[PDB]
RNA sequence: UUAAAGGAAUUGACGGAAGGGCACCACCAGGAGUGGAGCCUGCGGCUUAAUUUGACCAACACGGGAAACCUCACCCGGCCCGGACACGGACAGGAUUGACAGAUUGAUAGCUCUUUCUCGAUUCCGUGGGUGGUGGUGCAUGGCCGUUCUUAGUUGGUGGAGCGAUUUGUCUGGUUAAUUCCGAUAACGAACGAGACUCUGGCAUGCUAACUAGUUACGCGACCCCCGAGCGGUCGGCGUCCCCCAACUUCUUAGAGGGACAAGUGGCGUUCAGCCACCCGAGAUUGAGCAAUAACAGGUCUGUGAUGCCCUUAGAUGUCCGGGGCUGCACGCGCGCUACACUGACUGGCUCAGCGUGUGCCUACCCUACGCCGGCAGGCGCGGGUAACCCGUUGAACCCCAUUCGUGAUGGGGAUCGGGGAUUGCAAUUAUUCCCCAUGAACGAGGAAUUCCCAGUAAGUGCGGGUCAUAAGCUUGCGUUGAUUAAG
């Protein structure tokens, strides 16, 4: 899109704390609900996951009026070296429950 | 864009901002009890609902 | 299917390949040759603009007197 | 905040209830879905699918429910632990209509006769304990002008309210 | 010159062919009408920069389509990219964002331009490839729906008949709303539809239970009262689960069970099914839902991230914004409102409902009591209600009673049109609606033709949902008043 670098990586460090973000289709919408701390509107957030599909990163199921997405580990070892992040750090993704 | 007049006409009011939750249409949707759904969209979920016909 | 009016281009930039906003005497000197910004971040920083005599600056869109 | 009618709230849920069933069934449907049942609790929530492969909703050390307890958390308006998911295998899995029209759904994209295809289900009904069943297959079929082929087999009742509960339609 | 022409049988369809049945989307007997008038609204036509369009019993108040803009496609213009990825280039010694000012616009669109500051790999460019579409094709389809089709109809198994397509089962007859039953019988046993069923309505002074329903009794308060009493009369005035300063369920709301089966009794009928009468009874046919087999080149790709294929993809059929249109009128048609008056219209009294809906995740804005301003719409202050808790005991209209008017296009009728006042809204002009004064048009019961209906029915009369910021002449529901005709 546009692909303000303060943005991306603040969409994309939810999207990696746990592997969902849950954004509906509607452009005209100045706020993400889940964000809600740094003025995206949700464009940055459908044009950076249009952009995850295209590498094949991530899994989309457009509900109603939602989109869902879903980390594949090709994300994971991708978000790892874009978030610079150390081995050891994985997501909600793997065991947080017992 | 150039966001001061992009979107600029106001969706308030009127048949301009109401929508299909479900189906994303703006026509015949139904507003009554806060269904917001297509009146063609209404019949599919209807049983789902909980809205039973006479039987 | 005519277009008779010729919408005629987009906006591609003025492409200036020099930045040398620091003029330099007596082997080595400091000064500036544009006003910096009056706002409360870029002090000394970012530049105020230099038209033909009025200051403008460019990055919060505050404007000084056309003098 | 303030709490709305009894009216609306009566569509309120009928409305969540119609919404996951229209995603987990997009989601479960390569996966047996065959529908979800839901209780309210001023608790922790229960939800409950009936599947028929709970081997494969299940991710490795159970993934797919986790990432899926989330995403219907992170939409309606559930806080960290208020909501959570269950797979539980349906009886007689070839009983009902909704698990077994994705049976022979999958089966048509292998490239099967759908001759052939319909008699195996209309075959697996019928030697499972029913008492009757038909399934109508709609579409292009070999023709250029579009055609149905039904298949019905057994007894089966059509019409006042005992096609209710007797029934199931897919 | 030509690939059939023909013969016999079978199944349908049709017959201005018989026979038996049946339906107010059929008639009779009728009622109310419609068609005539003004207007409201859809359709054709014309006109247009555009008057976007889909549909011709089963199109035409239909797309729940009552469009100020948005919707929104169509027309005149003007921005934006929301062109993912993949490759090459551009690419720190100079890729790309944003923007004050001015001729520049319709426009405080850096749209472009003159000039110059600013943004930090984000992108930009070429080439492939996505993607979007209220773009095409409903004769490429799904799903849904309409219909032939509200009528009784449909199909196997196994036997019987035929070379066979097929047929018997599925019928002479009686009977039924009904292939409904009774019987007759190369059929026997079954299935679906019909029916049962579910919803609903009518009855249970019997059962259960009520400060979000009530009565009744009893306290209190007020008021009348021959005359002056009161266990007198009235009171939607107050209290009696407020911690007993009463009981109870008739009325109200349900829940369970009851109740009606053609049962009883005559008559008819093969004394078979059943029919016709009655008595008891609340009721001796309440009303609607679902609803088969096989089909329609029915409708809908403009309802849908249901979808194939094609088209188009940046000077974009994407999308946003400003205006305009969908309302333009020599005419024709279809739903419908108000009427043509005295069985009325006024003016003032008077007393009666039911179904239901009400403050929203996004999404702003709800129903309104009461008070005080206004001659009216309305304007404020102040409450209540997320509701058997408040509006509301929903003081609905017609009807009823008194008044005025007198067969005159009249005080019938209220179209048209001028001036004013308010509300909704970003905006009311091509009048949103409402209010006030004034203006006072056809219209005297409507030719041929034609529609719906037979009991709380037709019809009159209002009321509430939907649409809805503003709003109903439309629709879908309600109650009220209530029939004339008919059992063929
Ligand atoms: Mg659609
Ligand atoms: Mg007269
Ligand atoms: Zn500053
Ligand atoms: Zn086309």
């Amino acid at each position: 899109m546009l692909m303000p670098k303060k943005n991306r990586i603040a969409i994309y460090e939810l999207l990696f704390k746990e592997g969902v973000m849950v954004a509906k289709k509607d452009v005209h919408m100045p706020k993400h609900p889940e964000l809600a701390d740094k003025n995206v509107p949700n464009l940055h957030v459908m044009k950076a996951m249009q952009s995850l599909k295209s590498r094949g990163y991530v899994k989309e199921q457009f509900a109603w009026r939602h989109f869902y997405w879903y980390l594949t580990n090709e994300g994971i070892q991708y978000l790892r070296d874009y978030l610079h992040l150390p081995p050891e750090i994985v997501p909600a993704t793997l065991r947080r429950s017992r | 864009g150039h966001q001061q007049l992009y979107w600029s006409h106001p969706r308030k009011f009127g048949q301009g901002s109401r929508s299909c939750r479900v189906c994303s249409n703006r026509h015949g949707l139904i507003r009554k009890y806060g269904l917001n759904m297509c009146r063609q969209c209404f019949r599919q979920y209807a049983k789902d609902i909980g809205f039973i016909k006479l039987d | 299917y005519t277009t008779p009016k010729k919408n005629k281009h987009k906006r591609k930039k003025v492409k200036l390949a020099v930045l040398k906003y620091y003029k330099v005497d007596e082997n080595g000197k400091i000064s500036r040759l544009r006003r910096e910004c009056p706002s409360d971040e870029c002090g000394a920083g970012v530049f105020m603009a230099s038209h033909f005599d009025r200051h403008y600056c460019g990055k919060c869109c505050l404007t000084y007197c056309f003098n | 905040a303030v709490q709305i009618s009894k009216k609306r709230k009566f569509v309120a849920d009928g409305i969540f209830k119609a919404e996951l069933n229209e995603f987990l069934t997009r989601e479960l449907a390569e996966d047996g879905y065959s529908g979800v049942e839901v209780r309210v609790t001023p608790t922790r929530t229960e939800i409950i699918i009936l599947a028929t492969r709970t081997q494969n909703v299940l991710g490795e050390k159970g993934r797919r429910i986790r990432e899926l307890t989330a995403v219907v958390q992170k939409r309606f308006g559930f806080p960290e632990g208020s909501v959570e998911l269950y797979a539980e295998k349906v009886a007689t899995r070839g009983l009902c209509a909704i698990a077994q029209a994705e049976s022979l759904r999958y089966k048509l994209l292998g490239g099967l006769a759908v001759r052939r295809a319909c008699y195996g289900v209309l075959r697996f009904i019928m030697e499972s304990g029913a008492k009757g069943c038909e399934v109508v297959v709609s579409g292009k079929l070999r023709g250029q002008r579009a055609k149905s082929m039904k298949f019905v087999d057994g007894l089966m009742i059509h019409s006042g309210d005992p096609v209710n509960y007797y029934v199931d339609t897919a």
